[PDB]
């Protein structure tokens, strides 16, 4: 039941998706970084709002704080600082439909995106053909590889278990005479089957802790505070007690310029992705004993 | 390809379109006759250069996973490295009831863009088993340096091109496979030697081929020589220092099962 | 096809120049030893047993060497 069809090679990744190719993720994340810090007021809320309409999201609330702009939509949360635009959303949100419009918004403002990521945390496995997970991920890959031909996708963890599929474009200029530095801190704590809200808490300018809780229930924590890097063990423990989930997924960023056991939790998988650009993305999945 | 049967395991290596998994039911029978029991099964393949030509359960990694799952349901699949660039696919199943001691080693290399002055010697208009003609090829290319006289070896020069060689010394093995077509150059090396540091072993292979890019993957066991070395901050021979003319592009570290680790690194030559 | 194999393909298309498949497939089966297991382990078998295995994938053995620890076979397509 298999013959050889002489077929053309798709010219673009979009031809491959349509020609040769419900959603079971838990959360999608889209981040952009810049070559030079951006003025916080340069990018209006109206412009960011209209860019998320392309992915079917209507702005509902937004607060302005020191070095931060927070936009709350129905199913997504958007933080905007001088260093990064980070938007996290539920899986019913086709966040890849906002990748290109977001990039155009940057270009109109002469803002150069030199680093970007698209991440989705999966409870399930894409190869489950009773689910649309795969087709969504093929579309995601189309918008990303179309926008970042130099970008690449990676899959951290077992494909059949809790894992992260993320795509990373790295266009950072590292000439010795360059002033672009990478001391970024990123810590993500995903908690499955906790025992609904979107929140941002800011303790310092340009630094935040976002918490998302939504439907199987789960809660999604993220922070970029330099203080958090010092005591990761303290903050995760405090998170597991308030929530008490069945399984946990940690992602720890060790940046270029700069988690062995959890209480009542056995390790399922752990590993790191050292990128050529010197930074590392550490991951570990745990399950309750 | 290569088959390595040992007192306690089987290692079957194949290239091309050969459907390697069809022999699993037979390997299980082979283990049952001797009254053994399967406790560890690993299927692994570097990302295919021409995935559209792979047949049977190998046309897609979802097929390889479905197939391997039909036989070993507990197993787990992994993908190390960039999925649209150099990467490895692993399916790993283990039924270790009795804790044991793991002192094994596995070193694998995959190389592309082989030295054009070398591809000349892997051509021949006739099939040649191990013979003086092949000895001319091992000296002429530098393989004699990788496989010294202290190894029992048998090699095969293909027609019109292609070179395979196997070597065994005690309980250690060594395998080289070469595709020399200029447009799709490729060479592979795998050994299970105990070594506190693979740098010399690896560079020995690189001098033979000097490829534009190559991937090295190391499987570290907890009770092996290099296992103790790695787990104590010591170098193991894959660090970028040992390859000045190469720039490390992406590296991966994974404890794919409790106590056992795998390291993969992708290198690319500089300008 | 699935999206991960789809990505793996686009990365091979971007490097396709008008071809033989070099990258290999590796299968490794390690067996447990119990009382009553042949003291020779899998080495108790004869070359007849492994020839039938290779036939299952439609290949053949060209040459064979061995020693007290391991049996080796070069295979051909
Ligand atoms: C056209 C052709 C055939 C061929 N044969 C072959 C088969 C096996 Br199994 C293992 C090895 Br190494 C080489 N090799 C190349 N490069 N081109």
């Amino acid at each position: 039941t298999r013959i050889n069809q002489q077929t053309e090679c798709p010219s673009s990744v979009h031809d491959l998706v349509s020609c040769w190719g419900t959603d079971s993720g838990l959360e999608k994340r889209f981040e952009l970084n810049f070559a030079q810090p951006v003025d916080i007021g340069t990018v209006t809320v109206k412009q960011l709002a209209s860019v998320m309409e392309r992915a079917g999201e209507s702005l509902r609330q937004n607060s302005a704080e020191l070095g931060i702009h927070t936009l709350k939509f129905d199913r997504s949360l958007l933080v905007f600082t001088a260093k990064q635009i980070v938007v996290r959303s539920s899986v019913s949100v086709m966040l890849h439909e906002a990748v290109h419009p977001m990039l155009e918004l940057m270009r109109s403002h002469n803002i150069i995106v030199d680093w970007a990521s698209f991440m989705r945390v999966n409870y399930g496995s894409p190869w489950d053909m009773t689910s649309e997970t795969s087709d969504i991920m093929a579309h995601e890959y189309a918008e990303l590889k179309s926008a970042f031909p130099t970008g690449h996708p990676y899959l951290a963890g077992p494909v059949d278990r809790d894992h992260c599929f993320y795509f990373v474009y790295d266009g950072i200029d590292r000439d010795p005479s360059s002033c672009r530095r990478e001391n970024d801190v990123q810590i993500n704590v995903y908690m499955y089957n906790v025992q609904e809200q979107q929140l941002l808490v800011s303790h310092c300018a340009g630094e935040y802790e976002t918490l998302r809780v939504s439907t199987h229930p789960f809660a999604s924590f993220e922070t970029n505070a330099v203080s958090a890097a010092s005591d990761i063990t303290k903050i995760v423990n405090g998170l597991l007690k308030k929530f008490y989930p069945e399984r946990v997924l940690l992602v720890l960023l060790q940046d270029r310029d700069a988690m062995d056991r959890l209480e009542g939790f056995t390790v399922v998988h752990r590993g790191a992705n050292h990128f050529g650009g010197g930074y590392v993305f550490h991951q570990a999945t745990y399950a309750r004993s | 390809x290569s088959l390595f049967v040992m007192k306690d395991r089987v290692i079957l290596i194949t290239c091309g379109t050969i459907t390697l998994l069809n022999c699993v039911p037979l390997i299980c029978e082979a283990v049952s006759t001797v009254c053994g029991e399967v406790e560890w099964v690993s299927f692994m393949h570097k990302n295919y250069s021409f995935p559209w030509e792979q047949k049977g359960p190998h046309l897609s990694m979802a097929e390889e996973f479905k197939t391997l799952r039909s036989h070993f349901p507990s197993g787990q699949p992994f993908i190390f490295g960039p999925i649209d660039s150099d990467h490895y696919f692993l399916y790993f199943h283990s039924d270790v009831v009795q804790p044991s001691c793991s002192d094994d080693a596995q070193l694998s290399m995959t190389m592309y863009g082989l030295d054009r002055n070398q591809t000349k010697h892997w051509y021949s208009d006739k099939m040649l088993p191990t013979g003086p003609e092949t000895a001319v090829i091992r000296e002429a290319t530098g393989l004699s340096e990788v496989v010294d006289d202290s190894w029992i070896l048998h090699d095969l020069q293909y027609e019109p091109c292609g070179y395979s060689i196997n070597a065994i010394r005690g309980s250690e093995y060594q395998t080289i496979h070469i595709t020399p077509e200029e447009h799709c150059s490729f060479a592979s090396y795998e050994t299970n030697t105990c070594a506190l540091n693979y740098s010399k072993c690896i560079c020995g292979v690189l001098r033979v081929f000097d490829p534009e890019r190559f991937s090295v993957i190391v499987f570290i066991d907890p009770d092996s020589a290099v296992g103790k070395s790695y787990h104590s901050g010591g170098t193991i021979g894959v660090e970028p220092e040992y390859y000045p003319n190469y720039e490390a592009h992406h590296r991966t570290v994974n404890e794919y099962t409790p106590g056992h680790w795998v390291l993969k690194v992708n290198y690319v030559k500089r300008a | 096809k699935d999206s991960l194999s789809l990505m793996a393909m686009w990365g091979s298309i971007a490097r396709f120049d008008p071809s033989f498949e070099g990258p290999e497939k590796r299968l490794e089966v390690i067996m447990r030893v119990v009382d009553g297991t042949h003291v020779s382990g899998l080495l108790a078998h004869d070359d007849d047993v492994w020839q039938k295995v290779i036939d299952a994938i439609c290949a053949h053995i060209v040459s064979r060497e061995f020693n007290e620890y391991i049996r080796s076979y070069v295979l051909s397509e």
